[PDB]
RNA sequence: GGCAAAAUAACCCUGUAACUUUGGGAGAAAGGGGGCUUUUAAGCAACUGAAAAGAGAGAGUAGCGACUGUUUAAUAAAAACAU
RNA sequence: UGUUUACAGCUUAAAGAUUAUUUUGUACAAUAUUAGGUAAUUAUUUCUAAAACUGUUUAAUAAUAUUAUUUUUAGUAAAAUAAGCCUAGAUGUUUAGUUGAAUUUAGAGAUUGUUCAACCACAUACGGGUAUGAAAACUACCCUAUCUUUUUGACAGCAGUGA
RNA sequence: AGAAUUAACAAAUGAGUAAAUUCUAGGAGAAGCUCUGGCUAAUACAUGUGCCAGCAGCCGCGGUAAUACAUGAGGAGCAAGCGUUACCCACAUUGACUGGGUGUAUUAAAUACAUAGGUGAUUACAAAUACUACUUUAAAAGUCAAUUAAAAACCUAAUAUAGUAGUUUUUUUGUAAAUGAUAAUUAAAUAUAAGGAUAGGAGAUUUAUAGAACAACGAUUAAAUGUAGUUACACUAUAGAGCUUGCCAUAAACUAAGGUGCUUUCCUAUAUUUAAUUAUAGCUGAUGUAUGAAAGUACGGGGAUCGAUAAGGAUUAGUUUCCCUAGUAGUCCGUACUGUAAAAGAUGAAUACUUCAUGAAUUAAAUAUUCAGGGAUAGCUAACGCAAAGUAUUCUACUCGGGGAGUAUA
RNA sequence: AGUAUCCAAUCUAGUAUUGGUAAUUUGAGUGAAGUUGACACAAGGUACUGGUAGGGGAACCUGUUGGUGGAAUA
């Protein structure tokens, strides 16, 4: 392995190009839609990036709805899509240019999603327990 | 491997030896014998049953010094050496002859002069 | 097999040891010719055969015998010589004298059979084979060294690993791995 | 159209690429030197030094023809002719 | 030409502690899609230079008549002789600060070499060089070079700012 | 939660701070996050959606009947964390000292000699070492099983190295007025489809000459193309050429492999047996040396047979091709290169020991055993299968999923 | 002081070696319900295949040696 230079070279790595790092941040050029495989049918949203090292990148959609255009900055998560080929990686929400996916209350890490103002009850033993 | 220092020139390949270690006398020589462990025999018994040319020598080295100072200086030891071991050799089979002569003119003149 | 190499490794450019002295091969084999005129077989001596007739004589005489005859008078005419004890056949220095006797002979059929594969391989494995018993014989009875290799037209080389491996080797010395 | 002119210019030494039919290319290119002294000087040299004269400019890359050679005396010497 | 057992401070020599420098062995990554490398090079001897000089006797040394001899460092901007040295992954290329040790682990081991500590290295530059001192170049000093603001300066010192 | 006091790091001087003490209120006043098909603990509950929208760590869900999507309820677990990503370790015998595998599972490279190196026979004797107990060095920090059941701490053990004591229950190194496995040599005997060379024989095929005045022969599932018509084919006789080496022939034949077979002689080589001799010189083995079917390449020669390419004939077919006629290169020898394969026993080399049957062979009152696969079994193995692929010991090598790929590049 | 030697940075040229970039060209993997034909696994309808040589709409065909990872014939 050439781009792997530390620990285990014998070891594929499973980020190539996001490589050693946990994430990296990127530009969005075009928006896109990919097919799966042959059992599966369906059409699942993906998003091309340019990352900061010049290196081009596909990536995929989790949420339902979203703000995805031309010029968008984006954080990359690393994951992935199995169905689909070449989506081995995987943006992340709540970040740059993304939005919290919408009329949502359940899994409100994944996607961002803030607490809602109803739940919570008490504040923060810093100011006013 | 290393490379000792003996005083006597008293040991052979055999020569089973302790050796000890001294400062450095010279380069990759910081190893000198103390002792023979156990001996291995000798070729002494065999070794003791074992002149004009150095007018032919000695121009020779002259014949070169001249030629090679002029054209080439000292610029590398190898070229000092690697001539003169090559260039003899050269020059003696050439010296020779010039010996090789002395027996052709002195025996023409005999034949010349007695009949 | 043995070639110059100081370091541990044996390279193409090394080049392979003498077995023999500048014109050793000529000279023994003038030898054996004088042999070959006046000598007679292996078993038999002239003072046997006096009472009897030429016609016998020239049947026994060497000159008609066959090259792997020839050897046989003169691996005896060398037991004779470089024996320790009587009826001695095996020791190293009667080994070392056979396989220059052979020597003489493969050389002869492989300049002249230059495709007998075979025997090309075994060239190399008899001066191997006389290389070490060459050397073993150093070791023990260097006296008897010399009195063969004059006999029979060989170079004094010693080996380069000096006789380390077989000659009272032990207590290999102390060190320490870190790091 | 750097045509013409200018410049290089012989000898000795160091050194010398791609390509190659392994002969060559190649004098490749590039650079240096030539005196007097007394001592071999970690000395001198007061525009110009084989003192004047004389003798190659070099490299990179396409097309045609293999090469030496031959030819239209008196406008064409070449990719043509021959081999 | 007051006293140096009145106090402080300084000089000189010796004994010893400690420190600086010099020396060796082994350990110490991949690679042959790198195998020949080295040329004052390898060994001895000599010469030169610095180390306080001369003598007396003794010892010891080789011959033996008793005279002569007795050491260490550096230099190829000293020379000669003989030809060797490394190649038992020399050289060359790439990567990398080494270690105690940290994470893990039943144990052996594997991966990393952050915090602290030891040693080495660097202090804008793989740069050149000097004085003092027991020991230096780290905010020393001189020169060149790069960049920058004042002919200063280089925050890999703390805090802090930008990217 | 709130408030207060003191000790100690300075019995002169504190920046700052007790994992210390007391007092009052009041009586948990600190909870989120993931999941709900299986691995995985938790619902065959409800609605809509309909291979769409979407989940997804891995398997995989969704096609009108969705405990897997989205909505809602209920329910489970971890907890000042929960979850996701990236890298590392363990679990893994997933890199093999402890501790693997290599006949068939993309793993022994074609093969042998051999260097460095590793490794290794008997007895007797010395010496040293291992093992046991004590002791030396290996900075502290950090780790560490600290112990009289004790936190804010100072395990002295392990491992390695030098050294002492005990020499008894291990091993190493080496020497002997030494013994003497193995390997080798000599003498004798026996065997070899092992290799090269010299000489000579044999066989069919083919050409030519001669003879004889026949008209068809040869090919094919069949047919045509094609050969001849004055004998060509065919038969007989004589000679010559290139190639090849019948029955013997078989598992129990040989050799490192490739591979090899008519007879005679010389040289070379291997193996079996006894006696004598020398007395571990042996076994293994990167670098390296040497060999290496066939096709193919250059030069030269030779040139009968078979026979790529191309041509023709046909057929069936619509093409190309399998069949047929004729036949070039080549096929054979010499000099040299080339250096690959399913290079095979798909099984690295060597030693010791080991089953029953069937069977091959010496031939033994000098000397007693060797061999085979065409059977089966112990034992081993995933199974098929092997008398070694079994039990035991010594050395070397390869192996970190597949595609990409035995390819690119240099 | 200073002459003369030794030496560094910067600059010039070409050569050697290794990397970056490009008109243009080419290869591979992957996806999908495509066209043409039928190579392969059975004797795959002419047994497959390795090494090699030549030929060639494609998958492939033929010679020469080898192997079974092929059946079948008593
Ligand atoms: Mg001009
Ligand atoms: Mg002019
Ligand atoms: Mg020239
Ligand atoms: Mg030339
Ligand atoms: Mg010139
Ligand atoms: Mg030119
Ligand atoms: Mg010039
Ligand atoms: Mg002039
Ligand atoms: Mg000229
Ligand atoms: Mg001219
Ligand atoms: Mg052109
Ligand atoms: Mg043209
Ligand atoms: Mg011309
Ligand atoms: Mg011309
Ligand atoms: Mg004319
Ligand atoms: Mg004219
Ligand atoms: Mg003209
Ligand atoms: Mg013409
Ligand atoms: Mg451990
Ligand atoms: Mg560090
Ligand atoms: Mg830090
Ligand atoms: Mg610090
Ligand atoms: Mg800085
Ligand atoms: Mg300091
Ligand atoms: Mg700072
Ligand atoms: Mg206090
Ligand atoms: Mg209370
Ligand atoms: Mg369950
Ligand atoms: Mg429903
Ligand atoms: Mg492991
Ligand atoms: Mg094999
Ligand atoms: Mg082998
Ligand atoms: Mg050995
Ligand atoms: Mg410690
Ligand atoms: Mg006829
Ligand atoms: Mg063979
Ligand atoms: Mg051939
Ligand atoms: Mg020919
Ligand atoms: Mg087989
Ligand atoms: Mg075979
Ligand atoms: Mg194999
Ligand atoms: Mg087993
Ligand atoms: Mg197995
Ligand atoms: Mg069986
Ligand atoms: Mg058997
Ligand atoms: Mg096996
Ligand atoms: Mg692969
Ligand atoms: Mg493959
Ligand atoms: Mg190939
Ligand atoms: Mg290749
Ligand atoms: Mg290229
Ligand atoms: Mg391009
Ligand atoms: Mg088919
Ligand atoms: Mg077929
Ligand atoms: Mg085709
Ligand atoms: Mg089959």
């Amino acid at each position: 392995c050439i781009n792997k230079k530390k620990g285990n070279l014998h070891r594929k790595l499973r980020a190539r190009i996001l490589g050693i790092n946990p994430q990296k941040k990127g530009v969005v050029m075009k928006a896109r839609i990919v097919t799966p495989r042959k059992p599966n049918s369906a059409r699942r949203p993906v998003a091309k990036v340019i990352l900061v090292n010049k290196k081009r990148l596909t990536a995929h959609i989790p949420g339902i709805g979203h703000n995805i255009r031309r010029h968008s900055s984006v954080l990359v998560r690393g994951g992935g899509c199995r169905d689909l080929p070449g989506v081995r990686y995987t943006c992340v929400r709540g970040v740059y240019d993304f939005s919290k996916v919408l009329n949502r209350f359940n899994r409100r890490s994944r996607y961002g999603i803030p607490k809602p103002d109803e739940e919570k009850k008490k504040l923060r033993r810093k100011f006013r327990v | 491997k290393y490379q000792v220092h003996d005083s006597e020139n008293f040991c052979v390949t055999g020569d089973k030896v302790v050796i000890k270690s001294m400062l450095p006398i010279s380069t990759m020589k910081h190893y000198y014998v103390r002792n023979i462990v156990k001996p291995f025999p000798r070729d002494t018994y065999y070794k003791e049953g074992q002149e004009q040319l150095k007018k032919e020598y000695q121009r020779l080295y002259q014949e070169f010094y001249e030629r090679e100072q002029q054209r080439t200086e000292i610029k590398n030891k190898k070229d000092e050496v690697t001539l003169k071991s090559a260039l003899k050799a050269k020059a003696l089979t050439r010296a020779m002859a010039n010996l090789r002569k002395v027996e052709s003119t002195q025996k023409k003149k005999d034949k010349v002069v007695a009949a | 097999l043995m070639t110059m190499s100081k370091s541990g490794r044996q390279f193409a450019r090394d080049k392979p040891l003498e077995e023999f002295i500048p014109k050793g091969l000529e000279k023994l084999k003038q030898k054996e010719q004088v042999t070959i005129n006046t000598n007679y077989k292996a078993g038999f001596t002239s003072e046997e055969l006096e009472p009897y007739n030429e016609m016998v004589k020239r049947a026994l005489k060497l000159n008609n015998a066959s090259p792997f005859e020839i050897t046989q008078f003169k691996v005896q005419q060398a037991i004779q010589k470089f024996k320790v004890s009587p009826r001695d056949t095996g020791s190293a220095a009667i080994q070392v004298a056979v396989r220059t006797e052979k020597l003489i002979k493969m050389i002869k059929h492989c300049q002249e059979n230059r495709q007998d594969k075979y025997a090309g391989r075994a060239l190399v494995r008899l001066l191997e084979q006389r290389r070490k018993w060459l050397d073993y014989l150093r070791f023990t009875d260097y006296h008897r060294y010399k009195w063969i290799c004059e006999e029979f037209c060989i170079p004094d080389q010693p080996p380069l690993n000096g006789h380390h491996k077989a000659n009272f080797r032990g207590e290999p010395n102390r060190q320490v791995k870190t790091i």
